[PDB]
C-alpha cells in the first residue's frame, strides 16, 4: 500500500512516497528515515508526496516526528508535489505555519541551496 | 435505505480494508470523490483510535464499523469495547493526545469535524468508546 | 490469526459489494484468480442463497459472513436467521431447487462443494441457516 | 455491473454481455431479452460472453431459461468467447448438453446459417 524511495544528496535526504500513507504504513517510513538519520549526517528533508493517493493524521505525525528531528540540527523540511487532499490536512492542523511546501523536488532542493 | 456492518481484528493491516469496504458501500449514492476522501480519512482516524488507543494495539480487540444510509444522508458509526475515554471534553480539545510518545499528532478528532457534518462521541471508561459521525 | 465479520441487508444490490469485500480480505493470503474467483463465486452462491431461501427477498433481512483466517485456511460462514432447511439431504443433492419460478438450478451447493474443501450446513426450520465453508 | 448490447440479425438475437452476471444483473438481462423475443420472432440466440467478468449459478439459470424459449421455435443457443472459469460452470452443471460453445462470435454465426 505504501512504497518508499530514498536518496541522499549532500546533507539532504529526499523521501518520495507512493500510495496510502496511514497508521500501518507510517511505521516503515519512520523506521527507515529515523534509521537513515541515525546512520548519516542529515540536516534537511524533502518529502515528495507526488504519488500519494491518501494521507491521514497517522501521516502528519510521521512528518512532524521528522520535523522535530531536523529542527534539532538547525535544518529544514520542505514538502513538494502536495495534492489538494493532503494540502487540506496541512491547513486543518496548522502545519501551514511549520514546514516549507514547494511545488516539486527541484524547487524544494532550490529552497535548500542544493548544488 | 440500506445498511452494512463490519467487524475485524485490531491489527493495523485491516485499517485500509475498513475504509475501502465503507467507501465501497458509500459509493451507491454516487458521491463526489472529495466526499469519499473525507469518508476514508474519517473512518481511518476513528478506526486508528480504536486499535492504537482503545485496544492499545491489542490484536484481540474487535473494531466495529457500521454504515447506515437513509433519505440520502449517511450515518456512520464506529464502536469498540476497550478502555474508553476519561475526558470527552479534554479529548475534543484540538492537538491533545495521550500517546505523544507514539508520534501521535492529536488531529484525529479535529479531522472528523472538518470532514463530517455532525459528530458525537460517546464513550464510557472500560465500557468502550462509541463514535457517531453523520454526513449529509 | 486475523478475522472479519460483515453483515448487510438482504438486497441483491449489495451482493457484488459483499463478494468483493470477502475477496479483498482473503487477498491477505497472496491467492490467485483461480482461488480468488472460486472463493468469490462460492460466496455469492451462499449469500444470494441466504437472500431468497432464508429471507424471501425482504430487504429488512440481514446476512452474515465470517471469514476467519487461521494458518492457511479461509474459514467462511455465511449465515441466515430465516426459514431454514426441512430436508438437508434433499437440497445437498445435485440440481435441487425450490424456486423453478425464479429459474434456479441447484448448483449452489455443488459449486460450494467443488470450489471449497468443506461445506457444512446446520439448519433448523424457521431457526435460519449457517454455511460452514472452508478452504486451504 | 453489466452492459448489455443486443443485435438482431434476422431470426438470430445476438446478446453481447460485458460485466458481471449475478442474481441482480441476470434479472435485468432476463428482462431485456424477453422483450425482444416478444417483439421480434427470434429462432436462435448468439451469446457473446467475451467481456464478462463474473458469473454465479444465476447466470447458468438465466441462460437455461433462454434455451427453453429457444427450444420452442426449434433454434440454437450458441454461447461464444467463453472464459475458463465460466466454461468451468458450464462444465459442472452440464449446461453444455443443452448449450453449444464456439471459439468466437463469427464461428457461432457460421453454425447458425451465416
Ligand atoms: N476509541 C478511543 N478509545 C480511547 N481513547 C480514545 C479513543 N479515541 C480517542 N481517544 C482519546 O483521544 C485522544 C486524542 O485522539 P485524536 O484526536 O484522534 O488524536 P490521536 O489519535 O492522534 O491521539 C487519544 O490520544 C485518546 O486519549
Ligand atoms: N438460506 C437458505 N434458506 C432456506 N433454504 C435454503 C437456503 N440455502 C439453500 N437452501 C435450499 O437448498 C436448495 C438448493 O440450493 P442451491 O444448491 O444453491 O440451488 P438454488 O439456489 O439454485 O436453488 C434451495 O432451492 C433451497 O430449497
Amino acid at each position: 500500500s505504501l512504497a518508499i524511495d530514498l536518496e541522499v544528496k549532500q546533507d539532504v535526504l529526499i523521501v518520495r512516497l507512493s500510495g496510502e500513507l496511514d497508521h500501518h504504513t507510517a511505521e516503515e517510513l519512520r523506521e527507515q528515515v529515523t534509521d537513515v538519520l541515525e546512520n548519516r549526517a542529515i540536516r534537511h528533508i524533502v518529502l515528495n508526496l507526488g504519488q500519494l493517493t491518501f494521507m491521514d493524521s497517522s501521516g502528519l505525525g510521521v512528518i512532524l516526528g521528522r520535523y522535530k528531528q531536523i529542527k534539532n540540527v538547525g535544518g529544514q523540511m520542505v514538502v513538494c508535489a502536495v495534492s489538494p487532499a493532503v494540502k487540506r490536512l496541512f491547513d486543518m492542523s496548522g502545519l501551514f505555519k511549520i514546514i516549507r511546501v514547494e511545488a516539486d523536488e527541484q524547487f524544494a532542493l532550490q529552497a535548500l541551496g542544493v548544488a | 435505505r440500506n445498511e452494512m456492518h463490519l467487524q475485524f481484528s485490531a491489527r493495523s493491516e485491516n485499517e485500509s480494508f475498513a475504509r475501502v469496504t465503507v467507501a465501497a458501500f458509500v459509493a451507491q449514492l454516487d458521491p463526489t470523490m472529495d466526499e469519499l476522501t473525507e469518508i476514508k480519512t474519517v473512518v481511518s482516524e476513528a478506526v486508528t483510535n480504536a486499535i492504537i488507543h482503545g485496544y492499545n494495539n491489542d490484536p484481540n480487540g474487535i473494531v466495529s464499523i457500521s454504515v447506515i444510509i437513509e433519505d440520502g444522508v449517511v450515518h456512520l458509526t464506529v464502536r469498540d469495547e476497550g478502555v474508553g475515554i476519561p475526558d470527552i471534553e479534554e479529548a475534543r480539545q484540538p492537538l491533545f493526545t495521550t500517546k505523544p510518545e507514539l508520534e501521535r499528532s492529536g488531529m484525529g478528532f479535529t479531522i472528523m469535524e472538518n470532514f463530517m457534518d455532525e459528530v458525537i462521541v460517546e464513550s464510557e471508561v472500560n465500557k468502550g468508546t462509541t463514535v457517531y459521525l453523520k454526513k449529509h
